[PDB]
């Protein structure tokens, strides 16, 4: 049917290596003022058909939402690569929803499902690209009000790998929180969780975890200092099942019923020293010390469901958790010390910031299952260092950076730096650089440090630029470069011109798409694409596999 | 020696938003409560008490770096927070702040990574809150005789 609408939209064309010539003819349908739809025939050449891209949007009292369904009945290239089954249809379904009813009820949905793991590698869209390694499928409904909140959710993930697609899922997960601030001088905080973990692989064990965590916190502060103490309990119980086969395959001692209760003592002191400088400028120096103690518990009988190693930002040094989730809580006997230095102008605007921190270990942080293959066996001392910085010379330029170092790796673990020149939306240039050492990948990602795609880590520079050459024309481009392999990862060049009312926009992008086995070791697959689209907005900056983000 | 260090005008303040129980609202309320700022509802007559309006917030998760195979190595989330201090009689003053964080991805432990993504976001909501309160001194000095 489709009427009472706006009409056909102006089509757009594309030429890519995997799809050939492409012709998209959108057709918009304004069903109502608060919900509408859009049907887009998207003809592809060497795919041998028209992919129907369907979009729908709605605005209700229960929340705002969007739904997408792309469908291709048959794919010729995919049929050549995968000729086992005669069925060759390929599709995508997406559903986003978010709503806060009566300022208390919270309804949220972020669902993405695809027909095959090689969908987003071939078909690019707003809801996925070649860089995605898995699709997320989250649902959540909760009740939140000031002193109390309780949310129930279901989390699933579709991993894009035909050989190893093992991933856990919480079905369901309940999170409850109580608060009360003026319990004498103490601020109290109760947290409880009840989760049921299942895996797509039936050989993997299932579990039902119950967690109870009361936290009492005494904060004191005056004019110059702030001393905050905290006592926290961690009671956890595991009802595990389906363990015989997994205990046969791997050398593990997982049992069906496992209990674990851990105390936690944390103290955090902070100071501040102001210092006046020239021309009305005012800098400040804040030191911060924190002691942390958590006893050791043998957690070798407990599985792993949502626990992974965290990264230490400067503020992350003062975090009381090494892993995520609640399956692997490491022992603690640590003394974190840090120092920050800020500056301000005559108008008290924060212009420049430096942060340097370290942590000292009295005893080693054990979990009962510490198989993190470090480069050396340094257990105690000033192991982890971190630092951040930010510089704003004026209203236009900008700078920001951060580096995390670890002595157990004998090299800097993480390191990113970015400088930017930002006039407005149309005029800007940005230079960035990100770095992760092979030791870091070896320690945190054991499986990726073996293959040649992720072994050497990251050393990637990047240059984004939006600049108009002629007063009415406009040009934009991006260029990312790998330092280790001396090769480019993503390149982009595009021009745009607003002639009168509707602008014309030509673009070109080349990107790393896959990894080519069967070679003299291995190489990376590259994809080229040109595009023509025919209000005044620059989506070309955020159209790459590494989108542009303003660092001020 | 060198002198030791929220203004007195903002010791009593109003906190208003369309989502009062949201993460950003509770983070700002908690943080300013740590500084000793007293909170009162708008039901008071309230002519001398300043206001702290939370306009909105959004998170943008983009790919920061990529591996040799064309897959995401680490994401970079950027939390943009829009607020505005309302001094009755002296016009409104808008405030903006950004929080940049990043973390490595791993599809083999996707659920775990989700638990990390929830842990970082929360932290960001707190960090942003701090960056909103440290800019109040710059808003107080903006009140000059013109
Ligand atoms: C298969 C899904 C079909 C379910 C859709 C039924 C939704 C009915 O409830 C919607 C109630 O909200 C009414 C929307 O009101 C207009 C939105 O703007 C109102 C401003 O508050
Ligand atoms: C020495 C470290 C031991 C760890 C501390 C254990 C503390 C045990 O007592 C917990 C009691 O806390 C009660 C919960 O607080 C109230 C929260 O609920 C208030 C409802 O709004
Ligand atoms: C509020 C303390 C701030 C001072 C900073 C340094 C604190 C270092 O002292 C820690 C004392 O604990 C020593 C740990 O002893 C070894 C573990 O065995 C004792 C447990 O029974």
């Amino acid at each position: 049917g489709d009427k009472r609408r706006s009409g056909f939209l102006i089509p757009n064309a594309k030429y890519s290596t995997k799809n050939g010539v492409e012709f998209s003819l959108p057709y918009y349908w304004n069903i109502a003022p608060n919900f509408d739809a859009t049907i887009t025939p998207h003809y592809m050449n060497k795919r041998g058909g028209v992919m129907w891209e369907n979009e729908f949007r709605y605005l209700t009292q229960l929340g705002s939402g969007l739904t997408e369904f792309d469908y291709l009945p048959s794919d010729k290239v995919y049929e050549d690569d995968h000729s086992s089954d005669s069925n060759s249809r390929r599709w995508l379904f997406y559903w986003n929803h978010s709503g806060v009813i009566d300022q208390v009820w919270r309804l949220n949905a972020d669902y993405t499902k695809v027909s095959d793991p090689d969908y987003f590698n071939d078909f690019s869209s707003k809801y996925g690209s070649s860089t995605d390694g898995y699709a997320t499928q989250k649902f959540s409904a909760g009740y939140v009000n000031q002193n109390f909140d309780a949310t129930v959710s279901t989390k699933q993930f579709q991993v894009f790998d035909r050989e190893s697609s093992n991933s856990y899922s919480a079905e369901p997960q309940l999170d409850v929180n109580y608060y009360q601030n003026d319990v004498g001088p103490f601020d109290t905080h109760l947290y409880g969780q009840v989760a049921h973990f299942v895996n797509s692989n039936n050989n993997m064990p299932e579990a039902t975890r119950v967690h109870f965590e009361p936290t009492i916190n005494l904060p004191l502060s005056n004019g110059w200092g702030s001393l905050n103490t905290e006592a926290k309990l961690l009671a956890t119980h595991y009802q595990q099942s389906n363990l015989d086969k997994y205990n046969a395959a791997n050398g593990t001692d997982y049992k069906e019923s496992v209990s674990r209760v851990m105390p936690q003592f944390k103290v955090d002191g902070k100071m501040v020293f102001e210092r006046d400088l020239q021309e009305g400028f005012t800098q400040t120096l804040e030191p911060r010390v924190q002691y942390l103690y958590v006893p050791y518990r043998d957690q070798s009988e407990i599985g792993n469901y949502d626990s992974t190693l965290l990264q230490s930002d400067y503020t992350g040094l003062f975090r009381d958790r090494t892993y995520s989730g609640l399956d692997r809580i490491a022992s603690a006997n640590q003394v974190t010390t840090g120092l920050t230095s800020r500056v301000y102008d005559a108008a008290a605007v924060e212009r420049f910031n430096i942060s340097v921190g370290q942590i000292y270990y009295f005893t080693e942080s054990r979990t009962g299952d510490d198989n993190i293959n470090w480069e050396n066996n340094d257990t105690t001392g000033s192991l982890v260092w971190a630092g951040d910085t930010y510089w704003r010379i004026a209203d236009e330029w900008g700078l920001r950076g951060g580096i995390q170092y670890d002595t157990r790796l004998d090299n800097v673990a993480t390191g990113n730096g970015t400088i930017e020149y930002r006039r407005d939306e149309n005029r800007l240039v940005q230079l960035n650089y990100r770095y992760a050492s092979p030791e870091y990948i070896q320690a945190t990602l054991p499986s990726y440090s073996t293959a040649a795609q992720y072994k050497q880590g990251i050393s990637q520079v990047g240059m984004t630029a939006s600049w108009p050459i002629v007063d009415r024309w406009s040009v934009v481009g991006a260029y990312y470069y790998d330092t280790n392999t001396r090769k480019a990862a993503n390149q982009m060049l595009g021009v745009q011109y607003n002639s009168c009312c509707y602008a014309i926009r030509l673009g070109y992008e080349r990107k790393v798409n896959g990894w080519n086995s069967n070679d003299n070791g291995g190489e990376s697959k590259y994809d080229n694409t040109f595009g023509i689209n025919i209000l005044g907005t620059q989506q070309m900056l955020r159209s790459n596999i590494l989108p542009y983000q303003s660092s001020l | 020696g060198w002198h030791l260090r929220v203004p007195t005008t903002m010791k009593t303040m109003i906190l208003q938003s369309s989502d009062p129980n949201g993460p950003l609202s509770r983070a700002v309320r908690n943080q300013l409560r740590l500084n000793g700022v007293d909170l009162i509802d708008a039901s008071t007559l309230r002519k001398d008490v300043p206001s702290l309006r939370l306009d909105g917030s959004s998170i943008q998760k983009d790919t920061a770096s990529v591996f040799q195979d064309g897959r995401t190595a680490e994401y970079q989330m950027v939390m943009t927070v829009h607020a505005s201090v309302l001094i009755p009689g002296h016009d409104i003053y808008p405030i903006t702040t950004k929080v940049y964080r990043s973390f490595f991805d791993n599809p083999q432990a996707a659920l775990a990574k989700d638990a990390e993504q929830d842990m970082i976001i929360q932290e960001m909501y707190d960090k942003a809150a701090e960056q909103l309160i440290r800019k109040l001194p710059s808003v107080q000095v903006a009140d000059v005789e013109a």
